[PDB]
């Protein structure tokens, strides 16, 4: 007769095997730094569609002093169908 | 017991085919309605004994 | 504070039919959202105005009136930068307990950023000196009905100078 | 139950005080025992917040007063949050806008503070 | 229950409901077959479409879309029985207006 | 359908359940609005 | 015996009755005689309002042992039911407030559904104004037997009592006997004279 | 306004029922009742007096509606 | 593909935005769809749909097709969406193969999808200008040389070309240009005569129009397969043998299609001359190496003929299957254990086997091996045949033969890797979001330095950078960072594993 379970199995059963330590070297750190810098570069690039800011109420002159500016790229419309023009 | 007056004089009396508990002091009902098995169901369900249940 | 565009259906019992509909709507709405925080919205206070008041339906059930109403009411919900001036009603060692004047004793500043003499040693110490103001950090809401709170926010007091009181 | 805008439009504490006084006088003019007995919470919040506001210098303002204050501050190109907080606190002492209030760097200009306090007194 | 030997009330046979429909007494029919036979109160989360309790939704782990609804107890029993068979009934509520 | 309406315990559309009632109360839709000064 | 064919298509209800049928020509064709014993059992929950406060007070004063009385009282605020067999009913009547629920006995003028077990056309079930009588059987005017197809040969006659003002008015207006003189099949009047009246 | 100008029996039944339910909840009365304790008697008294503050909202199948006051409708 | 869709949604939300990822997910889930139904079903405006479609097709993540009545139906490329995860590895392998100029070339191609000669050389020169100082200038000459070298190595290929609308159907324009791909100009680099220098961002007509160039990730995957194969060979037999395999694969890089069961026939005589002079070897030693690699049970290489001395061929499909089996045995060993790995390899060698045979051959007693068999069966790695003695195939009256299939286990393991990467991205994004307050705090403390960094930057504020309350909070930040770092690196490592399994899944599939 299997014993009746008085308290359910834990949300996490502890594991006997541990994860292997990751790779070490100049290549891995270069990988990581490259990926992290890529994160910001793709954030800054115009291909990153910024979400529309909202829930701002009233007007002021200070709006003109905290303006964030960035250039806007354009696609090649001869490769793109004409239907998708803004 | 009576929730308001605290009187423990709760008596069981049969109404027009309704089982309920009413306090004789304040005539306030503390528990009404009862659930009983019907013959159509008692004939289908099967009774179980302690021995066969425990194995 | 801030106005919120609030939309709700209000049920008016028939025994108030003699009164004007708008006034009964306002009274019921005031009774209905008083001292009651709204999840991800803030602490509602009182009704401001009633914008839209459409037809009053009657249902085959209760038999009273139901009117869908668009309106505006004021709530408390800082914008993570607002300056507050509250009173210290208690101070736990892990964090002081400030209360806005007669408003709510639910804003808990964890004492972690004032001048580097930070310790509340449980004999009710306001501050370690070299009617208390507040810069509000964040807001948070939760559903308390986890069993058949919810607006606290973190509060920070940096080196504002505070020449009036050290 | 749905809310369209949690930040539709910020309002000054003067409008809050005005609406609260109007609600108080109407409610005492519309004294009903049943509805008040059902929910005291509206009475408590109204009375407590009204007392809290009246303790502050939030009284003795008018729509003309606050509108002229806003127009005067508009030339000063200050952020609306800080000017609202000023009208919420009435800073007559220079130190509050100097240190207590934010955006002190590059914005006080060490000459606009006097006019700021003058407008506050108004 | 069944009858006099079991202190049971009368039975609205299908024909009686047919006559009631023919008259068009919608509210009378609803009251007779729901209020006077088996009335129950249920909570439905508009997001999940699933039943809830005490104005709470376990499946959605929330209470921001609950609502009250009167129901026949037999209907709720049928819903739960169908749930047991993994045929989950998702109720899509609509405003009365 | 009526069958499920009885099953679902909701009023049927046929008969008295067709039209909606409206309580003729003294009301002023779109009442005058208290203007905000700060905005 | 399953759910679908057993309890979903049709189901049993309470607040009903079944009694032997018997004629009574001294009643209007929209009226039905109800035995007192059934009247003392069937109760209609009346909401205590400004119009009928004194009426409900008197009915409560009568008690359950007298016919124009009540069996239960439900308070507006708390949902405790007060059974009128015990406790001074005069204090209880003086304790009445508007919005309370009083389960008064079936009294004169209450709209009551009246039906026969074999149902063929819609006139098999109607609504009548109930008048209480000291005898034991359901009585009504015989000019109404033709829609019911009853013949006073020991037949049993089902009685239903609505518990809602909306339902009560629906029964009175739609299935009122005066409103269903003609069958919908061909507009021929079903309620008319019968044997010993034509003669 | 193209539907029937007569006030059908279903409309009468539902209006009378809702009015009786309302007055049963201590709703205001406009027909100065003289000792009529039954709500429905007061309801049809109101209907005869044509002083019922209820507006029928007839619905066409498409969704379009039209509103008729009880006084505007012709009772039989 | 539910895990694939989830991971693709996470990646698209991370890299491009929200309205774009909604449309991408809808296309992935629905396949080919016209634009109007896309806008209607997604609940989005027409203009936002246009924006998402253009930013997607510019990077060649989605395409369009023409159908009856000239309708334009858009389709998504879920594999292409997963491909952006391997961008850092592509950058690393380009940086190793060639100078950082080619690294920036491929990086800009990935971040721009397709670029012309002028655009790519201008961008690369500009980005190379800031990497240096002292007034030196980059010229378009070296950038052009590196780009043409990359294209000739087939790492960069031309976009499908816009067909000549004047030559075919002059008149009513089709709704879409209907681009076509031409094999012979995928590497035909046009000349840019003009040479100049990129601006160093002081902040104070087109000779190459119609031709666009994109990273040829097929070349990257072929080179990565080469690297994996030579790494395995070096691990097993000898470094020199792996060098020989790498040399012959390099010989066959351009001569063989990306999808080939076998490589070209290569003889040891030309292998000797093609070998770098650094490896001091003799002809007979080369012959012995090649013969023993042909005798290697891993059967990476094969003779396929005795002409031209020792002529040899490599087994692409066999080598990929061997690599997949090695990865499978490694992961099952790491998660279950050494003895369960022994059982797995034993059943790998013996395709059909009974349970007691496994016990006897692996020398594992009862109640221990059988639990491993039951577990590794329940994890869908293992299959049972249920050979019956009758044809009712029913109760205790049939034999059960253990049989493990490489393909199914590889497929499910690929799904598991997808879900694992989804979990890692979810955890990193959740930890980033819950600490965005400290993120903005650190951003502000570094902005105090960066903004007004040389103009009026007093030293008397350098000591005020730590004055902000992040002094203990940086601790948390550091932990977050390393955790973030760890997660990213771990995810990248797992990505390589996917390239293994998918490669097998790609090579085992012919798509007739
Ligand atoms: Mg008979
Ligand atoms: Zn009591
Ligand atoms: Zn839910």
């Amino acid at each position: 007769l299997p014993d009746v379970v008085l308290k359910p199995p834990p949300l996490f059963p502890d594991t006997d095997y541990k994860p292997v330590p990751l790779k070490t070297g100049e290549g891995e750190e270069y990988m990581l730094a490259l990926k992290q810098e890529l994160r910001e570069t793709m954030k800054r690039m115009p291909y990153f569609i910024e979400t529309p800011e909202e829930r701002q109420d009233i007007e002021r002159y200070s709006k003109r002093y905290m303006k964030v500016y960035k250039e806007e790229w354009i696609p090649d419309w001869r490769r793109l169908p004409r239907e998708m023009m803004p | 017991r009576c929730p308001d007056c605290g009187s423990t004089e709760l008596v069981e009396d049969s109404h027009y085919s309704q089982s309920q508990l009413v306090c004789s002091d304040c005539g306030c009902v503390v528990t009404e309605g009862v659930l009983t098995t019907t013959f159509s169901d008692e004939g289908n369900l099967r009774e179980v004994t302690y021995s066969r249940s425990t194995g | 504070f801030v106005l919120v565009e609030m939309v709700d259906t209000v049920r008016i019992p028939p025994w108030q039919f003699e009164r004007k509909l708008n006034d009964s709507i306002a009274e019921e709405l005031n009774k209905k959202l008083a001292n009651k925080v709204v999840y991800n919205v803030g602490l509602c206070i009182c009704l401001f105005d009633i914008t839209k008041l459409e037809d009053a339906y009657v249902f085959p059930g209760d038999g009273a009136s139901h009117t869908k109403v668009h309106f505006r009411c004021v709530v408390f919900h800082p914008f993570l930068d607002e300056i507050l001036i509250g009173k210290i009603k208690g101070c736990s060692p892990e964090g002081v307990h400030v209360s806005l004047g007669f408003f709510d004793d639910i804003l808990i500043p964890p004492e972690s950023l004032q001048q580097p003499a930070k310790f509340d040693e449980a004999e009710q110490v306001w501050v370690w000196e070299y009617g208390e103001e507040i810069r509000f950090r964040v807001v948070d809401e939760s559903f308390v009905d986890t069993s058949p709170y919810t607006l606290v926010g973190s509060i920070s007091e940096p080196g504002l100078g505070l020449l009036s009181w050290w | 139950m749905e809310v369209k805008d949690a930040n539709s439009a910020l309002l000054s504490n003067y409008e809050v005080f005005q609406l609260l006084t109007d609600l108080k006088e109407q409610r005492k003019e519309s004294g009903k025992n049943k509805h008040s007995s059902g929910q005291q919470n509206l009475n408590t919040i109204t009375y407590e917040t009204l007392k809290y506001i009246s303790k502050t210098p939030c009284r003795h303002q008018s729509p003309e007063i606050v509108r002229e204050f806003l127009t005067a501050l508009k030339s000063h190109k200050l952020t609306k949050a800080e000017k609202l907080q000023l009208l919420n606190h009435r800073p007559v002492t220079a130190v509050e806008i100097q240190l207590m209030v934010e955006e002190s760097e590059e914005r006080l200009t060490e000459e606009q503070i006097e006019a700021l306090l003058h407008t506050v007194t108004s | 229950t069944e009858g006099r030997s079991r202190d049971g009330g009368l039975r609205l046979g299908e024909m009686e409901r047919d006559c009631l429909i023919g008259y068009g007494a919608s509210m009378l029919l609803l009251e007779r077959l729901m209020i006077s036979s088996d009335a129950f109160e249920v909570d439905v989360c508009g997001q999940c479409g699933l039943l809830g309790y005490s104005g709470w939704c376990h499946y959605c782990k929330s209470s921001c879309h609950v609502s009250s609804l009167r129901i026949p107890y037999a209907c709720k029993l049928l819903f739960q029985e169908l749930q047991s068979m993994n045929i989950i009934p998702r109720l899509k509520l609509s405003k009365y207006n | 359908g009526v069958s499920e309406c009885i099953i679902m315990g909701i009023p049927m559309n046929i008969g008295t359940g067709l039209f909606k009632l409206l309580h003729k109360a003294d009301r002023d839709p779109n009442p005058p609005k208290r203007p905000l000064i700060f905005d | 015996q399953g759910r679908f064919r057993g309890n979903l298509s049709g189901k049993r209800v309470d607040f009903s009755g079944r009694t032997v049928i018997s004629p009574d020509p001294n009643l209007r064709i929209d009226e039905v005689a109800v035995p007192v014993h059934v009247a003392k059992i069937l109760t209609f929950p009346e909401k205590v309002n400004k119009a009928n406060i004194n009426f409900l007070r008197k009915l409560v004063q009568n008690g359950p042992e007298v016919h124009p009385g009540a069996n239960f009282i439900q308070q507006r605020h708390t949902q405790m039911k007060r059974f009128l067999k015990y406790g001074n009913r005069e204090k209880m009547a003086q304790e009445l407030k508007y919005g309370d629920i009083v389960e008064r006995h079936l009294i004169d003028g209450d709209v009551v559904l009246f039906n026969r077990q074999p149902s063929l056309h819609k006139l098999s079930i109607m609504a009548h104004l109930a008048r209480v009588k000291p005898h034991r059987t359901f009585r009504f005017n015989e000019c109404v037997c033709t829609p019911y197809n009853a013949d006073f040969d020991g037949d049993e006659m089902n009685l239903h009592l609505p518990q809602t003002e909306e339902a009560k008015a629906e029964a009175l207006v739609l299935m009122g006997t005066k409103a269903n003189l003609v069958t919908p099949r061909n507009g021929e009047p079903l309620i008319a004279a019968i044997q010993d009246f034509l003669t | 306004r193209i539907t029937t100008p007569y006030m059908t029996k279903y409309e009468r039944a539902r209006v009378l029922g809702t009015r009786a339910l309302q007055i049963a909840m201590c709703a205001p009365v406009m027909v100065e009742l003289e000792g009529e304790t039954d709500p429905l008697l007061i309801a049809m008294k109101e209907l005869k007096a044509r002083k019922i503050p209820i507006i029928i909202r007839r619905y066409l199948p498409d969704g379009s509606y039209e509103d008729w006051g009880v006084d505007e409708l012709i009772i039989t | 593909t539910q895990a694939e869709i989830k991971l693709c949604s996470l990646l698209l939300q991370e890299h491009f935005g929200e309205i774009v990822e909604k449309i991408g997910v809808h296309l992935i889930r629905t396949g080919s769809q016209p634009l109007r139904v896309i806008a209607h079903d997604t609940g989005t405006s027409l203009d936002q749909v246009k924006k998402a479609l253009c930013v997607l097709v510019q990077h060649n993540l989605v395409s369009y097709q023409v159908h009856k009545r000239g309708v334009v139906e858009y389709e998504a490329q879920c594999s292409r969406v997963l491909r952006m995860l391997r961008y850092p590895r592509y950058i690393y392998t380009t940086k190793t193969l060639y100078s950082d100029t080619g690294e920036l070339i491929v990086e800009e191609l990935l971040l721009n999808g397709k670029l012309t000669m002028s655009a790519v050389v201008k961008k690369v020169a500009d980005r190379l200008t800031e990497t240096m100082e002292d007034g030196k200038t980059m010229d378009y000459a070296e950038v052009s040389n590196t780009f043409v070298r990359l294209a000739d190595t087939h790492f960069v290929q031309r976009c499908p070309s816009v067909p000549t609308t004047e030559n075919s159907d002059p008149g009513p324009p089709p709704p879409a240009p209907t681009l076509v791909i031409n094999e012979k100009d995928m590497y035909l680099v046009p000349k840019l005569s003009l040479i100049g220098k990129g601006k160093r961002r002081r902040s104070s007509p087109i000779p190459d129009d119609g031709i666009y160039w994109q990273a040829n990730l097929d070349r990257f995957h072929q080179h990565f397969r080469d690297q994996a194969i030579v790494s395995a060979v070096a691990n097993r037999m000898d470094q020199t043998s792996s060098e020989i395999v790498r040399t012959m694969l390099r010989m066959s890089e351009i001569t063989t299609s990306s999808s080939a069961p076998f490589t070209q026939p290569l003889s040891s005589n030309e292998i000797f001359r093609s070998l770098p002079v650094g490896y001091n070897i003799s002809k007979q030693v080369l012959d012995q190496y090649l013969t023993l690699l042909a005798d290697d049970p891993l059967e990476f290489v094969g003779k396929s003929g005795d002409s031209g001395g020792g002529m040899y061929v490599i087994n692409l499909h066999k080598a990929l299957a061997s690599l997949a089996t090695a990865t499978l045995e490694s992961v099952v060993q790491e998660r279950f254990g050494s003895r369960c790995a022994r059982i797995f390899r034993l059943v790998l060698q013996k395709k059909h086997i009974e349970q007691k045979q496994v016990e006897d051959f692996a020398m594992i007693p009862a109640k221990e091996a059988k639990d491993m068999l039951y577990k590794m069966l329940s994890e869908n790695f293992m299959s049972l045949q249920e050979i019956p003695k009758t044809p009712d195939h029913a109760p205790s009256r049939t034999f059960y033969l253990y049989t493990v299939n490489i393909l199914s286990a590889a497929r499910m393991l690929l799904h598991r890797c997808y879900k694992s990467i989804a979990n890692l991205i979810e955890r990193r994004q959740f930890e980033t979001k819950e600490n965005k307050r400290l993120l903005e705090k650190s951003q502000r403390v570094e902005a105090i330095i960066a903004s007004m960094q040389a103009t009026g930057a007093e030293e008397a504020q350098l000591q005020e950078i730590e004055e902000m309350i992040t002094a203990p909070e940086r601790q948390q930040l550091e932990t977050l960072k390393r955790n973030v770092n760890k997660l990213d690196a771990s995810e990248i490592q797992v990505d390589e594993t996917i390239f293994l399994l998918e490669s097998y899944i790609e090579c085992t599939m012919k798509r007739q």
